């Protein structure tokens, strides 16, 4: 309830700032003023054309490495168990597996960007 | 539907329960074992023919190994099959003995008292 | 499926312990040292019967023991206890750590007036034994009679009569 | 692709299948399916080309949809009974969704479109794997829940699979698509007897796997993927064409060959119930599979097609790689009918 | 199909997580621990077919605990009748159902 | 023993970050098995009373169970106060 | 069941329907797959919280892990298709027929 | 009937699902999935699942960032479509909204079996726990039990993640 | 002590609900007052829709979301 009220207050303040910004000043809009900025000359193509991603392979690896973060976050609570030998073996097993995956992708030139 | 998957006392991956040792083993001259040896010999001949070797004479050690392997597997296969059929018969007889109401032995009637319709052929 | 038995509202009345959480936390160690026996009896009844309607008198005895304990504390160590629980109450987490002078004075007061020794660390969490005349319930889960199993396999194994008996095969 | 990486991926495929087969928890079964799919996708693209990429994409989409429905059915079953154990599946809607998801994974009709396409788009080794090893996990799960299965849906899908397999196979000149339609029909036969006896399902699965392995290994031995390229094999290795002809006859179901045994036992089992009409239709329909097997036999073994001049150079060289299990596979595919009572060891 | 490797080797790969009544950490109980315990004990060793009939009472109680359908049905019936009574003006709800109670600890 | 020393020196001269990372990882892997306080941590974890200790019914044949929290029987935490 | 259960099941059905009917972009269908995964996560979490099944609180994390694996697989396949055709349209995957 | 907060959150969840299922454009679809992730985090939070809600929100934020980059790279066109720029997308969106509203009205005013079972409503407060015990979060203890009870799960999950890295490298190799 | 007073509180709420429902539901023909929905005769923990079912929405809100919303 308190967090919902805080979110509502912050969003309302930002929206009111936008409203004041758009309704207080004098507006004089004409076609040249609203045209796209490309350093004074008209753009050749569209900005909606495909834009190549040279680091596409690292982005996919980020998806997999991000989920191992969710596996490692409960570790502070896992340290309170009675069988600390099993938990410590499993925490190191996960981190060693994550370092091996980085070592594999590194050595296969997976971290280099495409040219 | 699985009839024997969950029979009490069944060990998961045994292939040959100790109870099976109470049954007579198949004779080494069992015709089924001879047919398995024939299968192994055929496999050896086909192996010779596929590799473009003299079919009957090329490898005698290979053919012997083929026949021996087929016979060796077939012996244990036959033992397990016979054990399963013995189990089926044992369970059938026990169930019939323990449910007398469902298997009544009704009175025998001779053919001199049973009226059968006669259908002439003409 | 039958009506649910409930105690009457008159059966649920008892003298109430109406001190706040900070007072209880301040007095908790001595309360667990002094009123141990009725509390353990009530907890044993509660965990054996699995039904709150069967351990009401034990709860009343717990209330009476707590009232006697607090009456003694009032009769002998009023002001030190008041200072101690005010100190405990000021904290947002109600921390023992931040008020040791008041706890020491309260402990000295109770030790001299009543001969009360504060339990050591690890003692109140011990598993204890309770001697009670309450009979052990025989069917606390109200279980029905369990169905009888399929009898068993019995006898010696003989070869299948006439073999597999599948179609033409004789073996 | 590195041989070490290939071996690791193959072992991961098999590990997923074994995890499906040995688990008691629905979550572990779903995990086994996920692992199997993840390792299987690159194996389909081992020889990289646009057709292989398209086949892998179609396979991934179909199997991911199937696993999503599988997980939803598991969750519904958990909701109506807090059970994770693989058992009679206490909820009927969950069972229906589970049946549809497993049918999608197997390629049973109506969801049979992907199989011909993926099989034609990949190599013969990938096709061998896809049509033999990839049937084990869904069939095992179906066997474990056979009691709660609804006969009307399973039998409808099985009969549709047999019909569509025959009709689709009638129209093919590509060997991989013929194999895929044959696989669809055999899956239909396997699932038709599942509500009555799972031992018959296992027996049919084993015999089909043996015959399929023999056929695919013969096709790899003589590097033919089209009917016309297989029509040249007589002028290079006639023994291969003769063995292929006999194996094709076995696939058709003609006695005294081993192929006839699963159909015979399934018909007997279905007549042990009432179930008279369904086996009759199933046999009449399997006649279509027999027809296009016979057409392949006509084209490759019983008549001699014209050849080319450059076959003379091929005459001078031998096959380097040798498949050690091909003779045993052929013998098991053909001459195993007299050992039929040995199926008792399967239960 | 199912190779009971766990049963053969005694490994317990996943059986620890199959049921709600099986050794939770810190002995935290499931909401329907007793019902599941009784249903399991009642149906143990008699086979699936027999269990579906002879343990129907325990299973019905367990499902009632799980989803609580009859409970909401009864509560909604009670509330509907109460609302009908108050609408015609023949109930006069007690003071402790309106927030003017005398709370106890 | 002579080529690996040169390899170590070269790695320290070219990739000190990786040398430090591998050394830290190896120490973290092997040290916990050689420490005497691991069992102390296990005992401390086992001594934290998260739930209520349900008492046992007296059958008259348990000398080892205390009848009161302050009795000499039962476990002791005196080892923890000296730590 | 309560209303929230029906709402989550409806979300799952909508995402499945979304996946079944393809428009032009492959990426949209991948998004529908992720939506089904999210719906399953929410449903399983609600069921496990309601019944206080303590050891089952860890299954949805496993579900998320394998969802990430599935999404990575789909994205890799999309990269390959786009490199082949310069577009991720499902109309281009028509080289193989039935 | 208490403030209808959970019902409103689940309705917004369904609305975001309809938003991305109509498939207007990948950029818009990712926005809808982000909104759905947020409301789902809220729904799970209202049931005691703080950790799981926050975790799923974080995971889907990362996934949608990758999806945005991929949409800019490989799934663009000159005029990206919005929910009102196309009769097909608008029709699917309106159909989804009307189906949701029809189901809500159908289950709210009546007590009927839609497909699986019936439902009268009353708000999801009724089936709650009134459980009074603990210095710990039960959800946190359950999730932390992954390192003592879930050894097999940890093994299979770690192996699958390593295999996934190898698999994406193999798939994107090309040649 | 907390356990004892919680038991008394739960029993008191159940008894109040029982008496008020007996007053209310005497109009309908075939309603056994206080009838259980379980075949077993053992104690079952109340569902909190059975303790707060006849009370004002503020009490219901505090009993359901009081701990979750306290930050
Ligand atoms: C039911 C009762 C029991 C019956 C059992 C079942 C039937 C018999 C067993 C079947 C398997 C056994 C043989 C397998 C290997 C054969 C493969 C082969 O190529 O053979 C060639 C080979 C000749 O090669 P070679 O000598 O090295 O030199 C010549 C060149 O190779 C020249 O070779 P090439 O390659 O240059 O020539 C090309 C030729 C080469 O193509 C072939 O040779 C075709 C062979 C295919 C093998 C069959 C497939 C697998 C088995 C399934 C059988 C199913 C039977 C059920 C009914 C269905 C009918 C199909 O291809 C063609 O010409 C195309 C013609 C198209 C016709 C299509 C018909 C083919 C299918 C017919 C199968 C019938 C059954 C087997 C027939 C016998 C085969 C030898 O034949 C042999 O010499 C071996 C056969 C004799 C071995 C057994 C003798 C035992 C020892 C004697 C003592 C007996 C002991 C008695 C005890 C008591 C004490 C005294
Ligand atoms: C070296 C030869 C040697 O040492 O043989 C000793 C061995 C000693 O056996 P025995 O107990 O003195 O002979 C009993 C009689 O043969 C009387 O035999 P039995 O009454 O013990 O028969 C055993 C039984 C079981 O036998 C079998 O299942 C395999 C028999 C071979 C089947 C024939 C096709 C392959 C040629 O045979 C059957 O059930 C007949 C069904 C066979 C048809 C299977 C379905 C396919 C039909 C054709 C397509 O005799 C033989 O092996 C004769 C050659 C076979
Ligand atoms: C920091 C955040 C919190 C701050 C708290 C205050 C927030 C203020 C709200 C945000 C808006 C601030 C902008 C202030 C400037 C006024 C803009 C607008 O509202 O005025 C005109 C609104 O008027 C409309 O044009 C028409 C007139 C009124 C419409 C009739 C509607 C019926 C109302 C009944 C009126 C009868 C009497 C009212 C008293 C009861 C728009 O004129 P327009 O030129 O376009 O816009 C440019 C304004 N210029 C000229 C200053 C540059
Ligand atoms: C086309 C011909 C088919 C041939 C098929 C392959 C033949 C060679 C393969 C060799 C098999 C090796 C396995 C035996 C090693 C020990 C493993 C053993 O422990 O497994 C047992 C199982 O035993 C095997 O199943 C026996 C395999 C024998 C198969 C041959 C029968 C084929 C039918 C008749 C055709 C003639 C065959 C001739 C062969 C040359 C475990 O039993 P169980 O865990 O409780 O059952 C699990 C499944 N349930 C519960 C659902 C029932
Ligand atoms: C026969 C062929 C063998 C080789 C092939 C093996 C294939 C599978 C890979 C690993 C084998 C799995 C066996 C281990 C199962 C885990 C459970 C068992 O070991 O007990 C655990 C013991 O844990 C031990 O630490 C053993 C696990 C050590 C794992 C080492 C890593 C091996 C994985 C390598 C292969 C996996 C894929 C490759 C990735 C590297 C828990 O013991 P404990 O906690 O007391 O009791 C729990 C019950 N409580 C909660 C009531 C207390
Ligand atoms: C985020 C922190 C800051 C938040 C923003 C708060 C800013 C408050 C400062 C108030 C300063 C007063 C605003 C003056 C600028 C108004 C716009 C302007 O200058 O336009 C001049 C414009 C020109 O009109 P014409 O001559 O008729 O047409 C010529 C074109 N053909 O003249 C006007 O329109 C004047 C109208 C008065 C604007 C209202 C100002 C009142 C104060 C509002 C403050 C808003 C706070 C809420
Ligand atoms: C034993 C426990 C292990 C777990 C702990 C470690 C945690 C995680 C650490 C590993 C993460 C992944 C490792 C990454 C491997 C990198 C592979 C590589 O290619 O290396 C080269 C660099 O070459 C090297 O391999 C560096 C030297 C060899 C490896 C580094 C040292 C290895 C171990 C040495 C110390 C061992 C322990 C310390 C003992 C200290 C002695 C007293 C990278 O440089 P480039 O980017 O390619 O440059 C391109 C621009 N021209």
């Amino acid at each position: 309830m308190n967090i919902m009220l805080t979110l509502l207050t912050n969003v309302t303040l930002a929206s009111l700032l936008v409203l004041i910004a758009f309704w207080l000043p004098q507006l004089n809009a004409y076609s040249e003023k609203t045209s796209p900025y490309e350093c004074g000359f008209d753009p050749m193509g569209s900005a909606r054309l495909p834009f190549s991603m040279k680091f596409f392979l690292v982005a996919i690896t980020f998806l997999l490495f991000d989920l191992e973060i969710a596996l490692l976050l409960p570790l502070p609570w896992a340290s309170q168990t009675n069988n600390l030998k099993t938990m410590l073996t499993m925490a190191l097993f996960l981190l060693i597996l994550l370092a091996a995956s980085l070592a594999y992708e590194w050595t296969q030139k997976g971290l280099e960007w495409a040219e | 539907m699985t009839m024997m998957s969950g029979r009490p006392g069944r060990v998961p991956l045994q292939f040959l329960p100790n109870e099976a040792r109470s049954l007579p083993p198949p004779k080494l001259t069992d015709p089924r074992l001879v047919y398995m040896g024939f299968l192994g010999y055929c496999s050896g001949l086909i192996d010779n023919a596929i590799r473009r070797r003299p079919v009957v004479s090329a490898g005698l050690h290979r053919q012997l190994l083929y026949v021996t392997s087929f016979v060796f597997f077939g012996y244990y296969l036959l033992k397990r099959q016979d054990y399963m059929y013995a189990l089926r018969d044992h369970d059938m007889f026990a169930y019939v003995k323990s449910h007398p109401e469902d298997f009544p032995e009704k009175d025998k009637k001779t053919y001199g008292e049973i009226l059968e319709e006669f259908h002439p052929v003409r | 499926p039958g009506i649910v038995e409930l105690p009457t509202l008159e059966d649920l009345k008892v003298q109430e312990v109406k001190v706040s959480s900070s007072v209880l936390k301040a007095a908790a160690h001595h309360y667990g040292a002094q009123c141990d026996k009725p509390n353990k009896e009530f907890m044993l009844c509660r965990w054996e019967e699995k039904d709150p309607r069967r351990c009401l008198e034990e709860g009343k005895l717990v209330n009476q023991c707590a009232l006697d304990f607090f009456r003694q504390i009032k009769r002998h160590c009023a002001e030190p206890f008041t200072e101690y629980w005010t100190c405990i109450d000021y904290s947002g987490l109600q921390l023992f750590r931040h008020c040791r002078k008041q706890q020491a004075k309260f402990d000295e007061c109770v030790l001299d007036k009543l001969g009360w020794v504060r339990p050591d660390l690890g003692e109140l969490s011990k598993v204890t034994k309770v001697k009670t005349d309450r009979p052990l319930p025989e069917n606390p889960y109200h279980s029905r009679a369990r169905p009888e199993p399929n009898p068993e396999a019995e006898g010696d194994l003989k070869p299948a009569k006439h073999g597999s008996r599948l179609f033409f095969w004789t073996m | 692709m590195n041989p070490i990486i290939y071996t690791t991926l193959i072992m991961t495929v098999m590990s997923g299948t074994m995890l499906v087969m040995i688990s008691s928890h629905w979550l572990l079964i779903w995990i086994g399916f996920e692992m199997n799919l993840l390792a299987m996708i690159p194996v389909l693209m081992k020889n990289f080309n646009p057709r292989a990429t398209e086949a892998a994409t179609k396979y991934f989409l179909t199997q991911a949809t199937a696993s999503m429905m599988l997980m939803m059915a598991i969750i519904i079953n958990l909701l109506y009974s807090g059970q994770w154990t693989i058992t009679k599946m206490f909820n009927p809607v969950a069972m229906t969704m589970m049946t549809m998801a497993l049918a999608m994974k197997l390629g049973l009709s109506p969801f049979h479109f992907w199989v011909p396409e993926v099989t034609q788009g990949i190599s013969l080794q990938a096709g061998l794997l896809l049509l033999t090893w990839q049937k084990l996990a869904p069939l095992s799960v179906l066997c474990q829940i056979s009691q709660s299965i609804n006969p009307n849906l399973m039998l409808t899908m099985a009969m549709l699979s047999i019909l569509i397999g025959g009709w689709g196979g009638l129209n093919q000149t590509q060997l991989r698509k013929i194999m895929a339609y044959s696989s669809i029909a055999h899956m239909g036969w396997m699932t038709a007897v599942l509500p009555y006896n799972t031992t018959m399902t296992i027996l049919n699965l084993l015999i089909y796997i043996t015959m399929t392995l023999a056929m695919f290994m013969l096709l790899i031995h003589s590097s033919a993927t089209t009917t016309l390229s297989l029509s040249h094999t007589w002028n290079k290795m006639p023994v291969i064409t003769s063995l292929m002809m006999v194996t094709l006859l076995s696939m058709g179901g003609l006695p005294p060959l081993s192929g006839f045994m699963p159909k015979w036992m399934i018909i007997q089992e279905m007549t042990k119930n009432e179930s008279i009409i369904m086996p009759t239709l199933m046999a009449m329909t399997a006649l279509l599979n027999l027809y296009f097997y016979m057409r392949l036999a006509y084209s490759s073994s019983l008549t001699m097609f014209p050849s080319t001049n450059n076959m003379k150079m091929k005459w001078q060289f031998e096959h380097t790689k040798q498949m050690k299990l091909l003779p045993t596979m052929i013998v098991l595919s053909t001459l195993v009918l007299p050992m039929t009572p040995a199926l008792s060891s399967l239960n | 199909p199912f190779f009971d490797v766990q049963k053969r080797l005694g490994l317990d790969l996943d059986r620890w997580m199959t049921i709600q009544s099986a050794e939770q950490p810190h002995k935290i109980p499931g909401r329907c621990h007793a019902f599941e315990k009784e249903w399991i004990e009642c149906a143990h060793g008699i086979g699936g077919i027999r269990a579906e009939k002879e343990c129907k009472i325990e299973f019905d109680d367990f499902v009632e605990c799980l989803l609580r359908q009859k409970t909401m049905k009864r509560l909604s019936a009670i509330k509907r009748q109460r609302d009908k009574l108050i609408k015609e003006g023949k109930y006069t709800p007690p003071p402790h159902h309106l927030g003017k109670e005398d709370p106890r600890p | 023993a002579g080529r690996i020393a040169s390899f170590l020196k070269n790695a320290w001269a070219k990739e000190p970050v990786l040398v430090a990372s591998f050394a830290i990882g190896g120490l973290a892997i092997i040290l916990p098995s050689l420490s005497p306080y691991t069992n102390y941590a296990i005992r401390i974890n086992r001594a934290t009373p998260y739930n209520y200790p349900v008492p046992l019914r007296d059958d008259g044949n348990m000398p080892d169970v205390p009848s009161h929290p302050q009795d000499p029987q039962g476990p002791s935490l005196e080892w923890l106060k000296n730590l | 069941m309560p209303l929230v259960y029906m709402n989550i099941i409806m979300a799952f059905a909508i995402a499945l329907a979304g996946l079944l009917m393809y428009r032009s972009h492959l990426m949209s269908s991948l998004l529908c797959l992720e939506g089904m995964m999210l719906s399953l996560f929410i449903m399983s979490t609600l069921i496990i919280l309601n019944t206080h099944f303590t050891l089952a609180n860890m299954m949805p994390i496993i579900l998320l892990v394998f969802a990430a694996c599935e999404a990575a697989l789909g994205l890799s396949l999309l990269v390959m298709v786009s490199n082949t055709y310069g577009t991720d349209y499902v109309q281009n995957l028509n080289l193989l027929q039935c | 009937m208490t403030m209808y907060i959970a019902f409103i959150l689940s309705t917004i969840f369904v609305i975001g699902f309809v938003g991305f299922s109509s498939k207007p454009s990948p950029i818009y679809g990712g926005l809808g999935l982000i909104v759905s992730g947020g409301v789902g985090c809220g729904i799970v939070l209202n049931f005691g699942g703080s950790f799981l809600g926050l975790m799923v929100f974080l995971i889907y934020l990362g996934g949608m960032l990758v999806v945005f980059g991929y949409t800019t790279a490989m799934a663009t066109e000159m005029y990206p479509e919005v929910w009102v720029s196309n009769k097909t997308v608008f029709g699917a969106f309106v159909s989804g909204l009307m189906m949701e509203f029809c189901m809500v009205y159908y289950a709210l005013k009546e007590e009927e079996v839609e497909i699986i079972f019936k439902f009268n409503g009353l708000g999801d407060w009724v089936i709650y726990d009134t459980g009074d015990s603990g210095f710990f979060s039960e959800e946190a203890m359950g999730i932390a039990a992954l390192y003592s009870y879930g050894t097999w799960l940890v093994i299979v999950t770690g192996w699958s993640l390593l295999i996934g890295v190898v698999v994406i490298m193999e798939i994107t190799r090309g040649n | 002590l907390f356990q004892a007073e919680k038991d008394r509180r739960v029993l008191q709420m159940l008894r109040e609900n029982l008496e008020e429902e007996a007053i209310i539901m005497k109009d309908v023909p075939d309603w056994k007052v206080g009838e259980s929905v379980f075949h077993t005769t053992r104690w079952v923990t109340p569902m909190m829709g059975e303790l707060y079912g006849l009370r004002t929405n503020e009490e219901i809100l505090s009993a359901t979301y009081g701990f979750i919303w306290y930050t």
